């Protein structure tokens, strides 16, 4: 997908740790010649890291906002068939073309688990694999010239991929993705619902405090094993009890058996 | 093209030749026949229907003769896939097997997948997860919208990545577990159906001594029994024949 | 043949110590060109004498201490062949490449009819016995006893009697010393050499330089921790001062400070904080 | 392919960037004059040359960075290997990559190699591991020669290993870097105001003030994170209570996670 | 490979040069000699003629230098694996040579094989650690025990070896399948009384000699300590020019045993008494 | 692969001269020979007999004297096969090649097989993330899904072995695929009884029986060495040349071989 | 014409 | 020691196979006699066996006891019965009945089960005898679950599993033991079949009212052993 996206949605989750990102981002973007006049080694990206379930893409759609610019389009590519980085040569083409259109925002996807933590567990030849994260440095290297490019990725949190992220040339700076509150999360459910028949006749909000530690990612989940249990029943109508512990009881733990309760 | 055979001659199953204590059969037959049938059940709420069941089961349990059920009630075409047509020591000709099958899979109707053993392949100097990538690169393709699902069975569902396992792949899993003494009980009426008995007498507190076991032992355990008979002559059985050998199965095995 | 993991070692690319870099240590240099550099030479009269050539030696002390200085000299004065090993590249990454390997090692040898071999260490293999707990482990003593038949399981004469040097000599896996397979065991001390201290502390002098002002050979005098490595390193930092300020030639009161300029330590809370 | 280590080097950069303590910065650079520009001294004593080096410092003070620098002086091949880096299950794959590493070593000299976080280096597992911090000790110094090729050991767990330090004449200038005062804060704010615009007046005070227990990597980033918001002045210099908005929270992060610095 | 196969270049050891062992060959040889001597005549009886036997014993002995002269005077082959060699860093060289293995002998009835260490295929035990070597050692004695190894036990005898016994797989042994075990004690003083006469050939027309006034010393275990002290005692006469020897020449060689009789340092930990 | 199969030369192990037991031989006989016998007795009351069995270990204490016997008396075919002799370098060798059997095994009805010493074969499913040993695991994998895809049994018998099960074997087997978990360990007098049944045979006893008292006192021990005790007499004998049958030098053999596997006997504290 | 080959190995290692 | 999810105590489905390793013991109840049989290490050397303690032991002039399992726990369990014995007749004025110290002891052993750090006992026991001022016998069988019963016939030991079946070919209820010959009979025609060698392995005694206890001498027992010593030849 590469296109200048459309407007930011709703900022919602985790946006107190937000808005002193894109003050980040489109000053490199923006009058960072004014930086260049200023003199300074402004950096080519940083990193916002966090548990999925977030919105990261959305914060990603939210890059070319303030100043139009176009989105990135890989995932997991460099797993190859050949001998080749052949994704490491396109990368120089795609960089290039990042290279091309100083306008454009530069996403890729889980650099750690595409970069493991230390790669001890593969061999000595990993298909050029550090030659690719060379090509990576070589690329921000070409990165590292310009204010054209503007980098950044998303995986398991830290200490999961490469450590070279440690010079201020090459990343300099770290965000993270934390768990946020649960009213755009009560929201966002309906958008998972959105595309289904259903009524919201409940009072989820002491709901969405009773559960924490199932992430956007189970939350994203949840929506139609009981869509389906209310079907098998017969029902239509949204409804509390057969969604809310219904599915968030039915986790880890069913097959209510007890008797000295009362 | 050495499994290129579709399904055997005659599969000889029912979904009443089964204990199986009714519940795990319910979301299992309604996730592939509702869609499959009736997709106005599924536009009756406008769903997302999901792809595939996903499954845990220890062996020795009828999940296989439900998964060879569906086989011969729906009477659409079926597969197999275990590593040995699958993986092959020739690196990347391994994977003609998987495309030219979903290539063709996508062509065909009704020609839903019974992958089971996939725990050989999906584990984890070793080219075993290139394969597996081969696979989901096929998956996220074609995943909605589609009478086809993805359905097979396990024995270590602890022993994979769940990178390939994301919502969209297998959504609405499968587990198994032993039944009651009336799943035992129920069970136990099939394998029964065969012989000459004592006509007429309380099995039912036999299927009290079903602890923690499997199905499989009972329809063993009853010709131990026509053994017990044979060796005792005994042209008809009884109740203690039953007796005489089920207390042994065990203990030899405790 | 080949048997590319050792090379042929010395033809022409060697080390260029000298025996007479050493001190003194004839207390056991003695004895080791006694059943060394002499066999060479002298076999028919251990024809004459000895049903076989006393050979087979195991070089011990505590290490950094002077070990590794007598191996080599030797090698400046063989007239015959010499091979160098790292003593832990038996611990292969995958099996087999030593059992591989070893079997031929010794067909080195015994094609480059006579020759000598080394070790580096080996603290590592070293283990008497243990149950068997893993195969993590028991890729080491397979090694162990291989390397015993292969030195004296049947190949008797023509084959070369060997050295084992190390860091300990009591952790050795026993069956492996013996008065046949190897017959000699030698080491040197640590405490103080009144005699030995007292030359090579300025042995190596010739070797230097010095313009005496005074005399230099008193640090000598102040026994409390006479050592055997660092008593050639001391003046291998000391030089480094009247250089450091264009000085032509080191002074007496150059060094003094240079001795404890290697700081001794003797104060360290890291002792201090273990048992009290 | 360890060219990903061994290739930052080329182009020559200046010894001049970092101040720092200059004593301990005149220690390693004269007694590594000797073997290149004047070697004659060596020979008219007649002593061996310094057998490699290691130091102390604690982290982020431009450890490698001062490493780095020196291979531009004279065109040796500026290698980065971590310790943890080269760290794998299997046995001989620990010992089998170092010998590799001294071959293509040996293989270009006069040329230079590096490590950092070496200080990692009766049970079962561990009876094995020791021989590679034996083995590896012995292949600096054990048989073999060594014409135009060193190495440091540049740590921050100076409760490293005693062997290794118990017989410090393996290794020498075993040397140590304190954090800065005043003294050192100061003057490490004229490089990182050397590209950028300013007023002009004797603003540092504030520097030698606070910033007691920081070390250079952060102030450089306290730098740019003045200049960031300040262009909402916008103006064509800079000024001293800019950067003040952001030294409070870089010291909160600075808080995060304290850890000691003890000099061994 | 025929590299482990036997030799057209035997060695030259004798089992006359190993004195105060004098029973052990009257034990061992008949299973090894006589029934293959004469099948007939034990097929008089024809009880079983056994499997291989075994030997344990500490070192210090010349198992291995007894196993050296067997192969003189045989009648018969004598393989040797160079032990341990047979394994490899992969799994299918392990079963296949041992298939070469058996019938390389099969080929010659008249013909057997030797081992001097199973430490190294010993006390198999599995939950995720262990190693391919325990796969090889079912292999070989279940082709040593099976339909095709009486064929073998009706044409070979073998002999197993090592140096510590009890840390092995008892499921190993059916006895039967190994029939006989024998142990290689350390030596009496008058047993070491014959050695040193053998390896000391080299007085010169000399007298005052008292050979057995050395195992009127020693409480050792070897053997080869004989050899060891003697083979340095005459180094003493080597140094000195002068190729004659005599008694206390030859005794304080021991000197050298001073430190082997008394480099076992003992611990003050009286705990209990 | 075919080569070693077809092991159709039984040796002259007697089956029923063996002196061991009746009830686990009835057991298998009724698991194979009656059902080859007349099998419409299974027909009548309609029953699938069962598909092999496995035996435990005990070693030294009986695996498999019967089975050549059997062999002896199988009247049918009888295969052989190593799973070490099986696996190879390559991917997927043996497991293309265990395939292979089943059709040899649909050469025939009358279609049995032994196996031998499964002990590196399906031992434990560790998760093996140490590389390479996966193979294993990438067999076992191979034959039981192949055992039970879609099979009529098709006589496509089996009997299996090891010497220690718990070590190992913890989810292939599966009931009905084999029922018959079964037993052989030793006696605790029947060894005294039968054994010497059968090695009554040659032997004289030269001068009385005395086997009144070559006898066991609840002795633990595997009778397999009994075939020991019968031959140090007769060498006994020669080391000091009886050429007939004594019962007087026998005893050192239990007082020489029993005695040297010594237990701890710690019972001076359970009286 | 031929390199499709690939052997398994044999390790041990640490736990 | 807490319950497993099977039911039952991992510490004591273990207990009760200590007394299934030691010595074998037993028992009968006769017409109008009650008697008890035990085991001795015959091969003991260098000893006399006078003094040992006799598996046997009494705890009041009428009624006695034989362990098995363990020795030092079954020592204290006698000290304190015999207590309860020679104080049951003081506060009371009359003396014991048999359940009532059976009654005790099957409370003790569960007094030792539930509570912090303390092991069950590697014990089982069994009593006997006939109460005062009457003549029916009585005998109890114990174990450390507490659960005392009533078995006309008790062992516990090794090879015990026949010799748990070989009194069912052998007694009958309504053929009781006549008289001691035979009763005693019975009282070694079981236990010899682990026996293995002559008298000297074993060790007797028997009851009869007002406390007419004895004890049986080796030759005694080489008197009637030969009786079916001779009569194990037909
Ligand atoms: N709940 C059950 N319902 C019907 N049959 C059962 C049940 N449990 C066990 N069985 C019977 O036990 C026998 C063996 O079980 P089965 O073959 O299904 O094991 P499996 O699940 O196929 O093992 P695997 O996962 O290794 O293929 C079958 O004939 C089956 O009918
Ligand atoms: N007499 C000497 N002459 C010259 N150098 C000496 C002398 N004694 C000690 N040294 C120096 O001390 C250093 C360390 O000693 P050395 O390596 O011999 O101890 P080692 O026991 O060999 O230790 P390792 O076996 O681990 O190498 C050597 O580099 C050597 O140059
Ligand atoms: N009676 C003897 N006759 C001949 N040689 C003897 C005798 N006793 C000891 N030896 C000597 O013992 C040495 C080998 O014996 P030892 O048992 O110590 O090791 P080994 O048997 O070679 O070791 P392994 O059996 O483990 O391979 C030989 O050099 C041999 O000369
Ligand atoms: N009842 C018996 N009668 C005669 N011999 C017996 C008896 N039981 C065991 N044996 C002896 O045990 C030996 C082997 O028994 P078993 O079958 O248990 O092991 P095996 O099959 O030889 O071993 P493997 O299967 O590992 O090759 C034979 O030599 C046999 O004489
Ligand atoms: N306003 C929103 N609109 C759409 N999706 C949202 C919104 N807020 C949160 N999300 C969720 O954020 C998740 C994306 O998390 P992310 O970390 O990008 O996943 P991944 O790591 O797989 O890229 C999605 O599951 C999505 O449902
Ligand atoms: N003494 C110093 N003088 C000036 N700047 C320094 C000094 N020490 C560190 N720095 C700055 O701090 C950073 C240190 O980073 P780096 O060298 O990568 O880590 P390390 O110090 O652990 O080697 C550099 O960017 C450098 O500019």
């Amino acid at each position: 997908d590469e296109k200048p996206t459309e407007t930011y949605s709703d900022v919602g989750g985790l946006d107190k740790q937000i808005e002193e990102l894109v003050e980040a981002i489109v000053l490199p973007m923006k009058r960072a010649d004014k930086f260049k006049d200023m003199g300074i080694r402004a950096p080519k990206g940083a990193l916002m890291y966090g548990p999925p379930g977030t919105g990261k893409t959305l914060l990603a759609r939210a890059c070319a906002a303030q100043t139009n610019a176009t989105f990135l389009k890989l995932a997991a590519p460099q797993l190859v068939q050949m001998y080749i980085g052949e994704g490491a040569k396109l990368v120089r083409d795609a960089f290039a073309l990042a290279k091309e259109k100083a306008p454009t925002i530069i996403f890729i996807d889980e650099l750690d688990a595409i970069g493991t933590k230390r790669f001890d567990s593969e061999k000595s030849g990993d298909r050029e694999v550090q030659r690719t994260m060379l090509e990576l440095l070589n690329q921000l290297d070409g990165f590292s010239s310009d204010d054209r490019v503007k980098v950044l990725a998303a995986t398991n949190r830290v200490d999961v991929l490469d450590p070279a992220l440690l010079r201020s040339g090459r990343l300099d700076r770290k965000i993270e993705f934390p768990l946020p509150s649960e009213d755009s999360r009560a929201q966002i459910l309906q958008i998972h619902s959105r595309k289904m028949t259903t009524d919201d006749d409940i009072n989820w909000q002491e709901l969405a405090r009773s559960t924490d530690e199932f992430n956007g990612a189970q939350l994203k989940a949840v929506t139609v094993e009981a869509g389906m249990i209310a079907l098998r029943n017969g029902q239509s109508s949204v409804k509390h009890e057969d969604f809310v512990e219904g599915i968030s009881e039915v986790q880890a733990r069913k097959s209510k058996s007890v008797s000295f309760y009362a | 093209s050495v499994t290129m055979m579709t399904v055997e001659e005659k599969p000889d199953v029912t979904y009443s030749d089964v204990g199986g204590c009714k519940d795990q059969i319910e979301k299992l037959r309604e996730v592939v026949e509702l869609p499959l049938l009736s997709p106005e059940r599924f536009a009756t709420l406008g769903i997302d229907p999901p792809k595939g069941i996903l499954l845990y089961g220890p062996p020795g349990t009828g999940k296989t003769l439900c998964a060879r059920a569906v086989a011969n009630r729906t009477d659409a075409t079926f597969i197999r896939v275990i590593g040995s047509e699958l993986v092959q020591k020739y690196v990347g000709e391994g994977a003609r097997m998987v495309r030219e099958l979903f290539e063709m899979a996508r062509t065909k109707k009704a020609c839903i997948i019974f992958f089971d053993e996939i725990d050989a392949v999906g584990g984890a100097d070793n080219e075993v997860q290139r394969t597996m990538l081969e696979l989901i690169t096929q998956l996220d393709g074609f995943d909605p919208r589609g009478n086809i699902k993805v359905m097979f069975a396990t024995n270590r569902p602890n022993t994979l990545d769940p990178a390939l396992l994301r919502p969209g792949r297998i959504d609405r899993k499968v587990e198994f577990s032993l039944p009651d003494l009336e799943g035992r009980a129920n069970i136990f009426r099939i394998h029964s159906k065969s012989m000459s008995v004592e006509r007429g007498i309380r099995w039912e507190l036999i299927s009290r001594l079903c602890p923690n076991s499997t199905g499989a032992e009972l329809r063993s355990v009853c010709t131990e029994a026509g053994m017990f008979a044979i060796r005792a002559r005994r042209k008809v059985a009884t109740e203690k024949d039953f007796l005489k050998a089920v207390d042994k199965v065990i203990s030899g095995y405790k | 043949d080949s048997d590319s993991s050792i090379s042929v070692m010395g033809e022409n690319e060697k080390p260029d110590v000298t025996y007479a870099d050493v001190g003194g240590l004839d207390m056991q240099k003695q004895e080791i060109r006694e059943a060394v550099e002499l066999p060479l030479v002298q076999a028919d009269l251990y024809e004459q004498i000895g049903i076989d050539p006393p050979r087979g030696v195991l070089l011990y002390g505590p290490p950094g201490t002077g070990k590794t200085m007598l191996v080599k000299a030797v090698a400046n004065s063989t007239k015959a062949a010499f091979i160098r090993v790292n003593g832990s590249e038996f611990v292969h990454k995958y099996l087999g490449e030593g059992p591989r390997m070893v079997r031929d090692v010794f067909r080195l040898a015994r094609e480059n009819a006579p020759s000598i071999i080394f070790i580096d260490e080996v603290d590592s293999i070293a283990t008497k016995r243990f149950d068997a707990q893993t195969g993590s482990d028991r890729e080491v003593q397979r090694i162990l006893i291989e390397l015993l038949t292969q030195m004296d399981g049947f190949d008797q004469s023509t084959n070369v009697k060997v050295i084992m040097a190390t860091n300990r000599a009591d952790t050795l896996d026993p069956a492996l010393l013996r008065p046949g397979r190897l017959d000699r065991k030698i080491e040197f001390p640590s405490l103080r050499d009144r005699r030995e201290r007292r030359l090579i502390f300025g042995t190596i002098a010739s070797k230097m330089s010095l313009a005496p002002e005074a005399d230099l050979d008193s640090l000598i005098i102040r026994n409390d921790s006479l050592s055997g490595a660092v008593i050639a390193a001391i003046m291998q930092e000391a030089g480094l001062r009247a250089v450091r300020k264009n000085r032509y030639v080191i002074l007496q009161s150059d060094l003094e400070e240079a001795y404890a300029t290697q700081v001794k330590t003797d104060n360290t809370v890291d002792k201090f904080d273990f048992y009290k | 392919l360890v060219y990903n280590m061994t290739s930052f080097e080329q182009g020559e950069i200046t010894f001049d960037g970092i101040g720092g303590l200059t004593e301990q910065i005149r220690e390693l650079r004269e007694v590594i004059e000797l073997p290149l520009k004047n070697p004659e001294i060596f020979q008219r004593v007649g002593i061996k040359p310094p057998k490699g080096v290691l130091l102390y410092g604690p982290p982020g003070t431009g450890k490698t960075l001062l490493a780095k620098a020196v291979a531009a002086t004279i065109g040796a091949n500026f290698i980065f290997s971590p310790a943890s880096g080269i760290v794998d299950k299997y046995i001989g794959e620990s010992a089998r990559i170092i010998r590799e590493m001294f071959a293509y070593a040996k293989e270009h000299e006069p040329c230079i190699i590096f490590m950092d976080e070496v200080d990692a280096i009766g049970t079962s597992a561990d009876r094995e591991i020791q021989r590679t911090l034996m083995e590896l000790l012995t292949q600096m110094d054990g048989f073999d020669n060594l014409g135009q090729t060193k190495i440091i050991m540049a740590t921050n767990r100076p409760d490293t290993l005693d062997p290794a330090l118990l017989r410090p004449g393996r290794l020498d200038r075993k040397v140590e870097i304190p954090l800065p005062n005043e003294a050192g804060r100061l003057e490490i704010f004229k490089i990182h105001t050397a590209k950028v615009k300013k007023t002009g007046e004797f603003d540092f005070e504030a520097a030698v003030k606070m910033s007691d227990g920081f070390n250079g990597a952060d102030i450089r980033n306290c730098a740019t994170e003045a200049g960031f918001f300040a262009i909402r002045d916008d103006r064509d210099h800079i000024n001293p209570d800019d950067l003040m908005k952001a030294v409070r929270k870089v010291a909160e992060v600075k808080k995060l996670e304290g850890t000691i610095e003890y000099q061994k | 490979l025929v590299s482990l196969m036997m030799v057209e270049k035997v060695p030259d050891s004798t089992y006359d040069m190993v004195g105060g062992l004098t029973k052990q060959i009257k034990e061992i040889k008949e299973v090894i000699e006589l029934p293959v001597k004469h099948p007939e005549l034990f097929e008089s009886l024809g009880i079983a003629q056994p499997k291989g036997v075994i030997l344990y014993g500490p070192p210090g002995t010349g198992k291995t230098l007894l196993a050296r002269a067997v192969a003189h005077h045989t009648d018969c082959k004598f393989i040797r694996v160079s032990g341990a060699e047979l394994v490899q860093k992969y799994i299918g060289e392990g079963s296949r040579m041992v298939r070469e293995l058996f019938v390389m002998a099969r080929e010659h009835a008249p013909s057997i094989i030797f081992m001097d260490e199973i430490d190294s295929i010993g006390s198999t035990r599995v939950e995720g650690s262990g190693g391919g070597d325990s796969e090889v050692q079912r292999t070989m004695l279940e082709l040593l025990n099976q339909l095709d190894g009486f064929e073998t036990s009706k044409n070979i005898k073998i002999i197993m070896a090592t140096n510590r016994l009890d840390i092995l797989d008892p499921a190993l042994l059916r006895p039967g399948r190994i029939d006989r075990k024998i142990e290689f004690p350390p030596p009496s003083v008058a047993a070491r009384a014959e050695i040193l006469r053998i390896h000391s050939r080299k007085m010169n027309l000399t007298r005052g000699i008292n050979l057995r006034k050395v195992a009127e010393k020693m409480n050792g275990c070897s053997g080869a300590d004989v050899k060891g002290v003697c083979t340095e005692a005459g180094m003493y006469a080597l140094r000195e020019r002068r190729i004659h020897v005599t008694q206390e020449d030859f005794e304080l060689a021991v000197g050298k045993v001073m430190n082997k009789n008394q480099e076992t340092a003992i611990s003050v930990a009286k705990l209990f008494k | 692969m075919v080569s070693v199969m077809k092991m159709d030369k039984s040796p002259t192990e007697s089956y029923s001269d063996i002196g061991g037991l009746e009830s686990q031989i009835q057991e298998i006989k009724e698991s194979v020979e009656l059902p080859l016998t007349h099998p419409e007795l299974y027909e009548e009351m309609g029953i699938k007999p069962p598909k092999g069995v496995i035996l435990y270990g005990a070693p030294g204490t009986g695996k498999t004297l019967l089975a050549k016997a059997v062999a002896n008396q199988t009247s049918a075919t009888f295969l052989r096969i190593v799973g070490s002799e099986l696996i190879q370098k390559y991917l997927g060798d043996g497991p293309r090649l265990c395939r292979q059997i089943f059709k040899v095994a649909g050469e025939n009805a009358p279609s049995i097989v032994f196996i031998d010493e499964i002990d590196a074969i399906g031992t434990k499913r560790y998760d093996s993330n140490s590389g390479g040993e996966r193979e294993i695991q990438r067999t076992m994998l191979e034959l039981l899904n192949q055992l039970d895809g879609f099979d009529d049994r098709g006589d496509v018998k089996v009997i299996m072995a090891t010497n220690k099960i718990e070590t190992l074997d913890p989810a292939l087997i599966r009931p009905g695929r084999i029922d018959r978990k079964i037993l052989f360990e030793n006696p605790d007098l029947s060894t005294k009884k039968k054994i010497l049944g059968i090695h009554t045979s040659k032997m004289n006893l030269s001068e009385d029986v005395n086997l009144e008292t070559l006898v066991t006192t609840k002795d633990d021990l595997s009778g397999a060495d009994i075939q020991a005790m019968c031959t140090e007499a007769g060498l006994l004998a020669l080391r000091e040349r009886r050429m007939q049958v004594t019962a007087e030098d026998f005893k050192q053999a239990k007082e020489r071989v029993m005695k040297n596997k010594v237990e701890e006997n710690l019972e001076g504290l359970y009286l | 014409n031929e390199n499709v080959s690939a052997r398994l190995g044999g390790a041990s290692i640490a736990v | 020691s807490i319950f497993s999810p099977d039911g039952h105590i991992f510490q004591v489905e273990y207990a009760l196979e200590a007394v299934k390793r030691g010595t074998c013991a037993v028992g009968v109840k006769g017409k109008n006699c009650v008697v008890l049989g035990c085991e001795r290490r015959s091969t003991l050397k260098l000893q006399d066996t006078r003094i040992t303690p006799s598996k046997v032991s009494k705890i009041d002039s009428h009624v006695v006891l034989s362990f098995s399992g363990l020795n030092a726990d079954s020592r204290i369990l006698i000290e304190k019965a015999r207590v309860e014995a020679q104080s049951h007749r003081l506060t009371l004025e009359d003396p014991v009945t048999v359940e009532y110290l059976t009654r005790y002891v099957a409370g003790v052993q569960q007094r030792y089960t539930q509570s912090g750090g303390v092991r069950p006992f590697g014990v089982s026991t069994l009593i006997a005898g006939f109460d005062p001022r009457d003549d029916e016998p009585k005998l109890y069988q114990t174990e450390p679950s507490g659960i005392y019963s009533s078995w006309s016939a008790q062992t516990i030991g090794r090879n015990s599993k026949t010799v748990r079946e070989f009194l069912e070919k052998n007694y009958d209820r309504k053929e009781p033991p006549a008289t001691v010959e035979e009763c005693v009979k019975l009282t070694v025609r079981s236990l010899l079949e682990v026996v293995q060698t002559g008298a000297k392995n074993i060790e007797i005694t028997v009851v009869k009212p007002d406390s007419d206890i004895v004890a049986l001498s080796s030759e005694e027992i080489n008197q009637y052993v030969t009786q079916i010593e001779q009569e194990k030849q037909e």
